[PDB]
């Protein structure tokens, strides 16, 4: 889960 | 005009962008996703045109975030490039490029592209 | 690897990019077009991963240049996103987005996209 | 499912896209801008995934238009790449790349990038 | 120039693209990955400018490949957009967009972008 | 005026 | 593996 | 002329 988006 | 860009902005997915525009063209601040909390916070640095054309023309700007802070390191960086449009409802319309560190063999598929719209909520 | 980013790099069109990489992730420097007359120079700022992965991975990085200096103002900004690869022949492989300040009507054709490979030669 | 893609679609700027999806994965049709009339009409050809994953997953597709017809020739071509999402309001979300024919010296600035959303109006 | 597009081209990773250019603008053919086993082949369709400019300009073109054949279905499609340049050393210079079918939640990370240079060698 | 959009 | 390259 | 290249 990349922190840019949820 | 630096004052109009400075503030708290949010994009359609619920991520937070806090920025200050300095008179020499510098942009500094923090980026956070919708989970909120302390860290989901990463440092951002960018540049904007401090002397824009008059008209109803937008102001060009861009900023970078490397996805590493003191709690996580995703080994990637995102750059957003777009324009600030002031008025009743000010908006920043952008396009972004996310690149991950890969080995040479997977380098052809290292970069994602997309687009984001930010609406302003506070100075 | 890591600090190997600091130096003078050239893309395939002769533009020069001089950068200083800070221990904690900052990227600072100047960019100037070919011809190289001393203001064709613009300021750039950015970030890079200061603790890259230990497998054979490249180092993720990116930076921005707003196209205004004391002489000219082109009402545009370019962001480059990519990765650094160290070796006997070091390079920085990138793709970029060039946005121009436009009116609402021309917003759809505001951004160009391209790619650049920077080497120390 | 070919039937859901087939129809008349429109994007946020008022341009018209008429498409038919064939059972072998082919896409054929015409593209038109908001001025309407006969020619602003250009031929389009594309491909889509005729056997998509179940789930609430979208169907991947792509199509190209070369901007030449019997009245004008703009010396450029656009490719849209995205996904069809069916449901109450079906939408096709895309990203596009517009390339113009240039001389070698201006080739670095030949391609524009952007994004389009199409809403369906007729089969 | 014009019909010089018809033939067998290779990108920098060994993938082969075989195309037929129709007098009025159609592009038809097959694309196959390196290794080249006979179904690694996929169908492609596209368009190109059939009457290019007479100054030294390249020929605008583009095509699509949906990644499904009789053996595999990768639930994705790639579009390449660029220009053809004829000469003693002909090439097709492109940038591409790879979209995958995703759920609503993963829509933001659905598309990759890259670039390829095709030559006849 | 490019025919893609108005 | 993605069919596009190698 | 755009300052970015040449």
């Amino acid at each position: 889960c990349h922190p840019q988006n949820t | 005009a630096e004052a109009g860009i400075t503030g708290t902005w949010y994009n359609q997915l619920g991520s937070t962008f806090i920025v200050t525009a300095g008179a020499d063209g510098a942009l500094t601040g923090t980026y956070e996703s919708a989970v909120g909390n302390a860290e989901s916070r990463y440092v951002l640095t960018g540049r904007y045109d401090s002397a824009p054309a008059t008209d109803g023309s937008g102001t060009a700007l861009g900023w970078t975030v490397a996805w590493k802070n003191n709690y996580r390191n995703a080994h990637s960086a995102t750059t957003w490039s777009g324009q600030y449009v002031g008025g009743a409802e000010a908006r920043i319309n952008t396009q972004w490029l996310l690149t991950s560190g890969t080995t040479e063999a997977n380098a052809w598929k290292s970069t994602l592209v997309g687009h984001d719209t930010f609406t302003k909520v506070k100075p």
